């Protein structure tokens, strides 16, 4: 309702470059602040964009531990919007398959399955994740 | 069968007092729910704060009442009857302190309120007050104490209890909770209360929709948490 | 039916039906609104003049409980007068027992207990009037309270009681009552009262204003004729 | 006078202790004795 | 004759006060309780089974003391029990003030029965929906009485009131002997409650008090657990 | 229906039916009219005779040197209320040594008559009172109804067939203030005669008048004393 699309539209690239540099931390911190503002402001589109962007930086940076911790925290945020979580988990499950190392993929799929456990809106994504885990 | 339910002094052929049961049903007429949890060294009450109007002064909508500096109460049911019982309990506490020197235990507060309710139940003079009272207090040598008083005059101590529309579900959730042995810290007690209320209501619980009263062994004073403290507890619960 | 004759009887679903009957008896009265401004409280009461033979000010629904407390009764008029006498006696007893003017919150609480005590016995019926208590002081700000036949009382920023409670509440929520002083809240109240009044059903009516605030030094008094005429002119100018 | 006063105070405190199940306090006994004696204006 | 089941001051054409019988039915629909007198004393036991773990077992005690040597348990409505307990204690204190000696068990039972009767002699007041089993020790002899909402008091040797009181009485006359002892009494009372107790007898689900020469004492949960282990 | 037997029972429509029946009891009495000028308060009542030779019932009662009332309703309730206000006026004159203002007396009457309308045991006072009185705030014509609701009326009429008198008062209200005593009494007599059927006319044997003025205490004129006011009255058109 307060809306952050105009701000986040220019925010996402100017932190994406610095995340591509590698230090992260500050990028995820300011993205967390904007995510809190948007989530308290009912900004499903902006929260979804922030979540997708931050998981994308985690995926590109190969920070698998930080990626898993961020997935846990963002899925466990206070009254996190369902659409944003759905888009974030969609991006994560798309990232799942190109992972080659077995333990990394196992950790990612287990985290995705447990954050989606008992959730109606991501039932099919969790089903596909369970199928991938069973195949692995 | 149900032809004996017009005077509170009339026993049904099955030996049931139907007017008291009707007062129990009237308990839920308030539309709210309150949950009390007794921790290892603290007691906590959380009640629904439903202000369905932007014009109401949210300060005075409170269902939490301070019966005495160390004994707090949360009321459920009709607001007028609940406030009447609150003033009666305050007067009884003041009389106890004046006549015996020391502060009244919460035990005796609920016992006296239940005695008054029973007297109203046996003598067909006043309609029983359809308000359920939950009292919290740090009683020395016994730690925190939580007691529930009903229109029937049956007072009982509780490790954790609830009243209102969602009483059965909240009591079931607490029964599931108090069984797995855990360190009942003050933060843990508030967490259990808020989780009970949220699970039985399925509400995101913005800080302005609930009211929390707290008594602790460290400070045996009935304290009502400010909205900032409610927000802090909620954000701690979410993560 | 059957669980309906006495206020001491609880219905099987758990409600005192006599109390609800009193509430909907209040619902049939003419609307009366009360708005607490930044530095005071203004009561605006519409009064249906049933017969032209009545003098102006007859059956006034503005009652001065104390030097600083005003009432905006709506419902049965005799019950309103009796409750006004009870509130005046309570304020006088508080003054004589404590030496200072009774806080409006405590006065509202005591009169609420008096109202509620009439909803317990089969010998007496619940009060058939719902009223508003408004006061202002330099140490407690401006306070307004509403008491229904059930005896439930809490503070309101602005409210209405009577026929068009909801209709007046829609036009009350659209005011930033936290900011303006009651000097303009008076004409806003007059406009709200004139809008909510149904000229085709209630025929003629008289609008009575009263206020208690810093502009009145803290005493609750009827609004002087000049301000009443100005507010009525403002209300009439809003015909479109 | 003292005998009947002490006996009545002891009976009242026994009732109080039975209602509480806890050891009576000296403060309560002093309070009850002082109010009872003050009510009689020192005639006991 | 349903038309005479409402007034407490109206004889039915068959000459029965129906409301008192309804109060007795409410008594019989209460929690089971047993009381048995042995040559060493009296034992009163009752089922304090809560509806859930949430209820504090030690908050309220069903078996209550009236004097140092008199105890009293109940079956029926709960709130009326506290009123009767308070009146019994007040009567005991009044008797002590008048006579300087602890009130005899029979006299206290008579006065309590009169108090219960006072609530059955007028309209607009409800009879005490509870029955009291009172134990006492005087003159080197145990005493067990049962006071009723009707004001009628008898001198039960061994009895059970509340739910399945017929089952308790049937279990008695078999395991009861007039030459028993207080320990055997405790065992027999616990067994009699077991005949009507649904679930495991947790030490907090059963309240037992003993009226012996030293006076009346409610058993601590440790002793209740020990007796239950000795029985089960 | 079943809510019609007690004044302590609220109807599901929000009405107290016993209160409305108490109001209905007022119209059982004969019509009485009250009206005030800028200087005088005059109330004229039509007296009813139960027999051809029995005296006509007193309809205007004397309360105090400055307050007098006309009754329309139960004789018992009217007498009890009259005694109560006589005692109140006597107490006010004994304590403050000042005549009791009419407004305070009417407020006391309302407070007293509201008690039966809320507490079971005594029926509401089934009588309407037309209270005419002069005080330091000008003449006053109050009316008190059995529902304990009192109206400060410029000119009122209560009782049987009193609607025509009320219409006459509404029509001629504008002229009442600037009227001398005789003109006011003639207007009151015309209002009273409006209630009368076609065959009946205001004779000296069935009209009672009560006047309280600036320098005049409350005086009741009956029988021959009515004649000075009756004479000169325009005959009713036919």
């Amino acid at each position: 309702e307060v809306d952050y699309s105009a701000t986040v539209d220019q925010r996402l690239p100017e932190c994406a470059k610095l995340a591509k540099e590698g230090r992260l931390q500050e990028v995820i911190e300011t993205l967390l602040s904007l995510e809190k503002q948007t989530r308290t402001a009912s900004d499903m589109v902006s929260t979804s964009r922030i979540l997708v962007a931050v998981v994308k930086m985690c995926y590109e940076a190969k920070e698998w531990d930080l990626l898993n911790e961020n997935i846990m925290l963002l899925s466990k945020r206070r009254s996190q919007l369902k659409q944003a979580v759905a888009k974030m988990v969609q991006q994560c499950c798309t990232y799942v398959e190109e992972i080659t190392d077995l333990p990394i993929k196992l950790r990612l799929i287990d985290t995705l399955r447990m954050v989606t456990e008992g959730k109606i809106y991501v039932e099919i994504e969790r089903a596909r994740l369970t199928k991938t885990l069973a195949t692995i | 069968s149900a032809g004996f339910d017009r005077h509170i002094t009339i026993f049904s052929p099955e030996g049931r007092l139907y007017q008291v049961e009707y007062a129990f049903k009237a308990i839920n007429q308030g539309g709210l729910t309150s949950v009390a949890v007794r921790g290892k060294d603290c007691a906590v009450i959380v009640t629904q704060k439903k202000v369905p109007d932007k014009l109401l002064d949210s300060s005075t909508v409170t269902h939490l009442f301070k019966i005495t500096e160390n004994i707090g109460c949360v009321m459920t049911g009709m607001t007028a009857d609940s406030r009447s019982q609150v003033q009666r309990a305050r007067y009884e506490a003041a009389n106890w302190k004046y006549k015996y020197g020391y502060e009244i235990p919460v035990d005796m507060l609920c016992k006296r309120i239940a005695d008054i309710s029973q007297v109203y139940t046996q003598n067909a003079e006043m309609r029983p007050l359809g308000c359920c009272m939950i009292l919290i207090g740090i009683d020395e040598e016994q730690g925190p104490q939580v007691y529930k008083c009903d229109p029937a005059g049956y007072y009982c101590g509780f490790k954790a209890t609830a009243a209102g529309v969602k009483q059965t579900e909240s009591t079931s959730f607490l029964e599931k909770k108090v069984k797995k042995k855990f360190d009942w810290t003050f933060e843990q007690t508030v967490e259990t209360a808020i989780t009970c209320l949220s699970t039985v209501l399925s509400i995101d619980f913005k800080p302005s929709e609930i009211e929390v009263g707290v008594v602790t062994v460290e400070n045996p004073k009935f304290r009502i948490l400010t909205e900032a403290e409610i927000d802090a507890h909620l954000v701690a619960l979410a993560e | 039916t059957g669980y309906d004759l006495s206020a001491s009887t609880f219905s099987p679903d758990g409600r005192v039906f006599q109390v609800e009957y009193a509430m909907k008896a209040v619902e049939n009265s003419s609307t009366a609104i009360g708005i607490r401004c930044k530095d005071g409280v203004v009561f605006g009461v519409e009064k249906l003049v049933l017969s032209k033979l009545y003098e102006e000010g007859s059956n006034k629904r503005l009652f001065n409980v104390d030097r600083h407390v005003g009432m905006a009764v709506a419902g049965l008029l005799a019950d309103a007068r009796s409750l006004a006498d009870i509130a005046r006696e309570e304020a006088s007893n508080f003054r004589s027992n404590f030496g200072y003017n009774i806080p409006l919150k405590h006065l509202a609480d005591r009169v609420a207990m008096y109202v509620h005590a009439y909803t317990l016995y089969s010998a007496v019926r619940p009060f058939g009037c719902s009223f508003m208590l408004g006061s202002y002081s330099v140490n407690d700000g401006a306070q307004l309270y509403m008491i229904d036949p059930s005896g439930v009382s809490y503070g309101y920023w602005g409210c209405a009681i009577g026929k068009a409670r909801q209709a007046a509440k829609t036009e009350i929520e659209k005011l930033q009552m936290k900011e303006m002083t009651c000097r303009d809240i008076v004409k806003e109240v007059a406009k709200i009262i004139y809008i909510v009044h149904d000229e085709v059903k209630d025929k003629a009516f008289e609008l009575e204003l009263s206020w208690v605030g810093e502009l009145t030094n803290g005493r609750h008094e009827i609004v002087p004729k000049d301000i009443r005429e100005e507010a009525e002119k403002y209300a009439k100018e809003s015909l479109k | 006078d003292t005998d009947m006063t002490t006996q009545l105070i002891s009976s009242n405190l026994e009732l109080h202790s039975l209602s509480t199940g806890r050891l009576p306090r000296v403060v309560t006994a002093n309070r009850m004795l002082k109010q009872m004696l003050f009510r009689y204006q020192g005639y006991i | 004759e349903r038309g005479y089941s409402f007034s407490l001051t109206t004889f039915s054409p068959s000459g029965k006060l129906v409301q008192i019988e309804y109060a007795l039915a409410a008594v019989a629909g209460g929690a089971p309780s047993v009381g048995i007198k042995a040559a060493n004393g009296v034992v009163l036991a009752t089922e304090k089974k809560q509806k859930s773990i949430l209820y504090d077992e030690r908050s309220v005690h069903k078996v209550e003391p009236i004097t140092k040597h008199i105890g009293l348990v109940y079956s029926g409505m709960g709130p009326d029990y506290r009123v009767l307990v308070h009146r019994a204690r007040k009567l005991a204190q009044q008797y002590y003030l008048v006579y300087q000696e602890p009130i005899p068990t029979a006299q206290l039972v008579q006065r309590v029965a009169s108090v219960m009767q006072e609530y059955t002699q007028s309209g607009g007041v409800r009879p005490f929906g509870v029955s009291l089993l009172i134990c006492g020790w005087n003159e080197g002899r145990p005493y067990l009485f049962q006071s009723d909402p009707s004001g009628a008091y008898f001198a039960w040797k061994a009895t059970a009131m509340g739910k399945n009181y017929v089952n308790g009485k049937t279990f008695l006359e078999k395991r009861y002997n007039e030459d028993l002892e207080l320990e055997d009494a405790i065992h027999t009372a616990i067994l009699t409650l077991k005949e009507s107790f649904e679930g495991q007898m947790t030490e907090d689900n059963i309240e037992v008090g003993i009226c012996n020469e030293a006076g009346f004492r409610r058993l601590t949960p440790t002793e209740v657990k020990d007796y239950l282990a000795a029985i089960a | 229906n079943q809510y019609d037997n007690d004044v302590t029972v609220w109807s599901p429509q929000g009405r107290i039916h016993q209160i409305e029946y108490a109001m209905e009891a007022v119209k059982q009495g004969s019509a009485t009219v009250g009206l005030k000028s800028k200087t005088h308060a005059v109330l004229v009542a039509l007296k009813r005779a139960q027999s051809e030779l029995a005296a006509h019932q007193k309809k205007i009662l004397h309360v105090d040197n400055h307050i007098g009332i006309s009754i329309a309703g139960l004789t018992a309730d009217a007498r009890l209320l009259c005694n109560f206000m006589r005692q109140e006026c006597l107490d006010s004159r004994f304590v403050f040594d000042r005549p009791l203002p009419v407004s305070r007396l009417v407020s006391l009457i309302g407070s007293k008559t509201q008690i039966p309308t809320q507490r079971y045991g005594r029926r509401p006072y089934g009588v309407g009172l037309l209270i005419a009185g002069y005080d330091d705030m000008g003449p006053h014509i109050f009316q008190t109804c059995p529902s304990a609701n009192y109206f400060d009326c410029r000119a009122m009429s209560i009782g049987a067939r009193s609607q025509s008198a009320r219409t006459y008062l509404e029509r001629h209200m504008s002229e009442f203030m600037e009227c001398n005593l005789n003109e006011l009494v003639k207007h009151g007599l015309r209002a009273l005669r409006e209630t009368l059927p076609a065959e009946q006319d205001l004779t000296t044997k069935n009209v009672s008048i009560g006047i309280v003025g600036k320098d005049l205490e409350f005086t009741i004129y009956d029988d021959d004393d009515v004649s000075p006011f009756l004479e000169g009255l325009e005959e009713r058109p036919q």
